[PDB]
């Protein structure tokens, strides 16, 4: 659903982009994972687990 | 002769009546036309704004 904006004066003359983030920006390969990757953003994890 | 030239003069004006006609004619067409440039405006803003 890519944000085709109108750049010229006839047809074709058009540019799309792409936008994401949210809580899980951490890692990924297409999306993010479990434990890691997602919650490294989401949680951050410190609560009592570096002790 | 008089009958060609009379009718002759009678074609002239007849000629000149068609003239007008056509240029009625090319005037609603001149604002026809305006307002297919206004549409061309909208659906250039329209194709921006569909995204």
């Amino acid at each position: 659903k890519n944000l085709v904006f109108q750049i010229g004066a006839n047809a074709t003359q058009q540019i799309s982009v792409n936008i994401e983030d949210m809580g899980a920006d951490a890692l990924g390969i297409k999306e993010a994972d479990g434990s890691i990757a997602a919650l490294h953003s989401v949680n951050d994890l410190d609560v009592t687990k570096f002790a | 002769m008089r009958g060609q030239i009379r009718g002759l003069e009678m074609a002239s004006k007849n000629s000149q009546d068609g003239i007008s006609l056509i240029q009625t004619a090319e005037g609603a067409l001149t604002e026809t036309h305006a307002i297919l440039q206004r549409v061309r405006e909208l659906v250039v803003q329209a194709g921006n704004t569909g995204t």
